[PDB]
RNA sequence: AGUAUGAAAAUGAUUAUUUUAUAAGCAAUCAUGAAUAUAUUAUAUUAUAUUAAUGAUGUACCUUUUGUAUAAUGGGUCAGCAAGUAAUUAAUAUUAGUAAAACAAUAAGUUAUAAAUAAAUAGAAUAAUAUAUAUAUAUAAAAAAAUAUAUAUUU
RNA sequence: UAGCCUUUAUAAAUAAUAAUUAUUAUAUAAUAUAUUAUAUAAAGAAUGGUACAGCAAUUAAUAUAUAUUAGGGAACUAGUUUUUUAAUAAUAUUAAAUCUCGAAAUAUUUAAUUAUAUAUAAUAAAGAGUCAGAUUAUGUGCGAUAAGGUAAAUAAUCUAAAGGGAAACAGCCCAGAUUAAGAUAUAAAGUUCCUAAUAAAUAAUAAGUGAAAUAAAUAUUAAAAU
RNA sequence: AAUAUUUAAAAUCAAAUAUAUAUAUAUUUGUUAAUAGAUAAUAUACGGAUCUUAAUAAUAAGAAUUAUUUAAUUCCUUGGAAUAUUAUAUUUUAAAAUAUAAAUACUGAAUAUCUAAAUAUUAUUAUUAUAAUAAUAAUAAUAUGGUAAUAGAACAUUUAAUGAUAAUAUAUAUUAGUUAUUAAUUAAUAUAUGUAUUAAUUAAAUAGAGAA
RNA sequence: GAAAGAAUUAAAUUAAUAUAAUGGUAUAACUGUGCGAUAAUUGUAACACAAACGAGUGAAACAAGUACGUAAGUAUGGCAUAAUGAACAAAUAACACUGAUUGUAAAGGUUAUUGAUAACGAAUAAAAGUUACGCUAGGGAAGGGUAAUAUAGCGAAAGAGUAGAUAUUGUAAGCUAUGUUUGCCACCUUCGACUCAACAUUUCCUCUUGGUUGUAAAAGCUAAGAAGGGUUUGACUGUUCGUCAAUUAAAAUGUUACGUGAGUUGGGUUAAAUACGAUGUGAAUCAGUAUGGUUCCUAUCUGCUGAAGGAAA
């Protein structure tokens, strides 16, 4: 390994804040998404704007896509997320079995949130 | 109801289904916003590219003309010619 | 290797201005003091020009390569010279002339005007669009594959 | 030669790209135990056999004071028991590039709908260049789970891409230079000084550990929980 | 206290979110540290300086390491409210009371916007003179990195055809201006020439050299 | 309640399939049996799959004829996926198309068939070596990476050690470091001697110290600190190395382009000459042996050794 990529092991505390903000807004355009269509429904059925934003009763997505992203479970958010999986992907041929998000090429773009149960 | 909808990070370390994605949604360059009225479909390809981009739903949508309207910045004169 | 002329450059010496003897690298660019020069509107607290205070940025050029600051190629500098051209043809395109004809006018010829078929004495609505007709295979004649021909004026 | 590139055009032209709808079940309401509407849940039309998961069948591995089949010993008067040797069965437990009975996601992919038309496909007439590639990430083959190794698969960048970051940096993290301007938002990355920009909170470390290139088994000393 | 394990949120408990809801169900989150081991040859090598705080005593420093976080702190549902802080002003006796503000952390690209300029296309205009055109100018939008390559548009140079003019002119050179500028033009200065095969349009090329 | 039939359910594709392996096959594609022996036929084949072209694959339909079947229908070889070869030039037939003055002919064409080019898209009907006497055009179409090996260390301790694993020793397996050996990779196209050495410490000697039923003493053995000083002369060989001789306090191990050829040498390695052994029909060749045998350089910059001038004192 002659040629010298230097990319440290773990995250600097700046890095570490600016991956909790990008995660922060990957859900927050994901409620976006979900409350226009809410909106959307509730001018079909035949409420004002203000109306529908008031409205009690909130329509679920019925897209498969969208309904999933919705669950925790599936798509967890930052304030739901654990520390160590903001932090560290899963990488089986890693010794931990764990790796830095940001050794993951596109790291910034690409999302990764729900590592495997036990590793 | 639309979804006004930015292209907030760049389309160079994208992969192409997602740059493709982008294209038909209707965004060109990074920061070019488009308005977008709601439906399931269109819901579905911003879920496809929820990273990249960063939308808000709005009462209205703007027209190019009233969006550049909009942006200008205020001349700080008044020209009386003589 | 004509004759005149020659502030063309490289190159040498000298003078002037300016910077330089505690500062380190393509020697430039940008910032920015100072000094000097010129300026018949510097009225000035002026303008331009020249000049490695000081600060910042800055890994020659080409070639060949996956990739060159490379310790890969090539060049001592400047001046002059040094590389997609012609002929005979064919196919496309654009325009212009003429146009069911064109070129040529002595005739002759080339292309077009009919599609086929290895080739032969075959060759385009019997009452209209293909469901008709022509040709090649086949045949008594159709059907079948292929291409072509037809819905005041021929293309 | 095809692939990828360019130019000029053609339409009874959207055929392109992206997503949605499509299915199953539940509850509520309305009609005739069925149908429609509404809401919710479910990785949700069709195709598949990798991961994972599994030991079914195949191929392999282990154990039984268990049973049967024979054999070698052994005690009394050929019969009998025990300590067994293998095979077969039974029961329990295990794994494999060429095992998959379960089984994803990504994927392939269809109609209509919506959105992209200052946009795509297709076709027609013409011009090319290229066929030494590189690195990074993931999943493998070879190698020794070695190589800045080698061989291909997918994506990106470099190639042909200047700018900011990574001390310096072809391939990493951001981001694509028409020309300026420099007020506002910023990306990645940073904010003691060198060097543009910072203040806090709660814990831990005392080893300069560490502070942008994490060195292992093991040992010692603490600390929690049982 | 002693012995022996484990270093765990699966179970368990606690906390939070979502469905009927003072409860149940489902989901999500929370479980050690230090040292030694430690290691080669031009020279210490976190990029370098340097960084672990300390009462008396500061209008003042106290990680610049590691881990989890925030953008003053706490509740309510990005937002408001309260709380103290900090700074300032006023009034009263260096303190107290009242009130105003700050709470949008900041730096950062040749990213985006704004601000102007250019070209190209699409769609609207205006002005001036295939007028369904051309030139110029507006507005809105999209586009403008580029090797190999493809396409379009120009300029310098030399010759041929046509061709006014003139030493108050022309050509070449130097210096300083001008025009979005490989080019040409203005002025000054110099040297030549009684003068552009000149401007312009065509036709062509021994038509452009830091790379053999 | 019994007999017979029709059968259904479960299981099975582990057998069998002309043939490999895979997929399929009991609704059988497997097996038996009647007829038959025809469809292992003739002209047009769209449309798909695959696909650079050349080819390849499935195939509806139309027309002629055939075989089986009461019929429906099925058959254009085989359950499927291999079983193959272009043109050119010859050859054989059929076709009735051309017939170089006319007629015949010849010769060519159409249709069907034939043999191979296995380096298997086939260059020709037909082609092996050698060069250290070689030549031209080009390409690079010890250092670097790695650490299997090697060297060193660590953990655990089977086992030796008269007794006791850990004074000293330390199997096989475990975890590391090094870049000193032999490899691997292909980014990158000279061994020894002399001379002068610089650096490292994993210390051979000298200094300090721990352990040593295996430190009585003296010699040792092993371990920690320690790089200040020192660390060989000869015979043999081109050798480093090694064997030995004589010494020494000791004769340590490396790094430095396995330091040092613009500083020396040129014995080894190395081309032209020649011979020998082996290999080859031979030219010639060799992880062979032997004798002979070719590079040079005035120092521009850096650096170092000395010596001046200028200078800001
Ligand atoms: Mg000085
Ligand atoms: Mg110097
Ligand atoms: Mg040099
Ligand atoms: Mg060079
Ligand atoms: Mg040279
Ligand atoms: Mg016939
Ligand atoms: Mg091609
Ligand atoms: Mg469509
Ligand atoms: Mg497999
Ligand atoms: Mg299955
Ligand atoms: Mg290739
Ligand atoms: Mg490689
Ligand atoms: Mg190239
Ligand atoms: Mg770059
Ligand atoms: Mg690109
Ligand atoms: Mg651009
Ligand atoms: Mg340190
Ligand atoms: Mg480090
Ligand atoms: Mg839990
Ligand atoms: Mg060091
Ligand atoms: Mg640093
Ligand atoms: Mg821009
Ligand atoms: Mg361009
Ligand atoms: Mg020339
Ligand atoms: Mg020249
Ligand atoms: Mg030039
Ligand atoms: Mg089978
Ligand atoms: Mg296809
Ligand atoms: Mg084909
Ligand atoms: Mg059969
Ligand atoms: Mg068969
Ligand atoms: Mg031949
Ligand atoms: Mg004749
Ligand atoms: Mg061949
Ligand atoms: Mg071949
Ligand atoms: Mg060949
Ligand atoms: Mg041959
Ligand atoms: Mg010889
Ligand atoms: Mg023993
Ligand atoms: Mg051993
Ligand atoms: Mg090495
Ligand atoms: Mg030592
Ligand atoms: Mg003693
Ligand atoms: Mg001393
Ligand atoms: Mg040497
Ligand atoms: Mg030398
Ligand atoms: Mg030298
Ligand atoms: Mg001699």
């Amino acid at each position: 390994g002659g040629l010298l990529w230097k990319i440290p092991w773990r995250m600097s505390t700046h890095q570490k804040t600016r991956q909790r903000e990008r995660l922060r807004n990957v859900d927050q355009v994901i409620k976006q998404l979900t409350l226009g269509l809410h909106v959307q429904r509730c001018q079909d059925k035949g409420l004002t704007y203000q109306e529908a934003m008031e409205s009690k009763k909130k329509y679920k997505p019925r897209s498969k896509s969208l309904r999933l992203l919705n669950k925790p479970s599936v798509f967890p958010k930052e304030n739901q997320m654990s520390s160590k999986d903001k932090y560290w992907t899963f990488d089986k041929k890693a010794v931990g079995y764990r790796k830095g998000i940001h050794k993951v090429p596109k790291w910034t773009k690409i999302s990764i949130r729900k590592a495997p149960k036990f590793f | 109801v639309f979804y006004k909808v930015t292209l907030s990070r760049s389309l160079i370390g994208v992969p192409h289904t997602t740059k493709s994605i982008v294209k038909s949604l209707g965004l060109g360059k990074r920061g070019s916003i488009v308005y977008k009225k709601v439906n399931p479909a269109i819901a579905g390809s911003l879920a496809k590219v929820k990273e990249l981009v960063k939308v808000e739903v709005t009462e209205h949508e703007l027209t190019p003309s009233q969006q550049r309207e909009l942006r200008k910045s205020n001349p700080g004169f008044i020209v009386e010619k003589r």
